[PDB]
């Protein structure tokens, strides 16, 4: 931001934008996933209590 | 790297990491999400046994 | 400056610890091109620097095509050469009776 | 399709199918995280018959 001006700061900022965005989609998924495995673990041991 | 110019060659092999990294990201998903779809039922199994 | 230095063998005059001021340079229109890569053209008061490399030599005035970075040619693979993660500006602009 | 020339649009498309593909993506990642539950759900019903 401290060195360009608009047409060429946007497309810099859009190669960091595409990719951080990316990170915290995988992110999502991986604590999606490992949420439903915790969530078995609780039903069982709600089961077990 | 046979015919092409390597000071403008990266920007077609910058699109090539990223679709084939695209299609990685396809093939973990689809790896993890039976993965525990496996466990739940394997602990299942276990329990059976 | 009176003369300046060839393309062959050209100048490298190292400059630190002074105040810059790019803007007269940029507003007086005497310039052919004025060609920033990596920085904005007009944003370069307010970036701070550490060190300065002034290179000024002389060419063929259609081989300023060939003097941007990563662009090939006799200059460019012969002569005087950029790197491709090149910042910095190039200025050139013409000479007849200079 | 309508205003430009097939040289550049291509480049406009190419951005228009990254993005679109990728939300389609983020809808079956949702939809399948939720079919595992919609799965876990059902069992747990059927045990119950």
């Amino acid at each position: 931001l401290s060195r360009l001006d608009k047409v060429e700061a946007e497309v810099q900022i859009d190669r960091l934008i595409t990719g951080r965005l990316q990170s915290l989609q995988t992110y999502v998924t991986q604590q999606l996933i490992r949420a439903a495995e915790i969530r078995a673990s609780a039903n069982l041991a709600a089961t077990k209590m | 790297l046979s015919r092409l110019d390597p000071p403008e060659a990266e920007v077609q092999i910058d699109r090539l990491i990223t679709g084939r990294l695209q299609s990685l990201q396809t093939y973990v998903t689809q790896q993890l999400i039976r993965a525990a779809e496996i466990r739940a039922s394997a602990n299942l199994a276990a329990t059976k046994m | 400056a009176t003369r300046f230095a060839s393309v062959y063998a050209w100048n490298r005059k190292r400059i630190s610890n002074c105040v810059a001021d790019y803007s007269v340079l940029y507003n007086s229109a005497s310039f052919s091109t004025f060609k920033c890569y990596g920085v904005s053209p007009t944003k370069l008061n307010d970036l701070c620097f550490t060190n300065v490399y002034a290179d000024s030599f002389v060419i063929r005035g259609d081989e300023v095509r060939q003097i941007a970075p990563g662009q090939t040619g006799k200059i460019a693979d012969y002569n005087y050469k950029l790197p491709d993660d090149f910042t910095g500006c190039v200025i050139a602009w013409n000479s007849n009776n200079l």
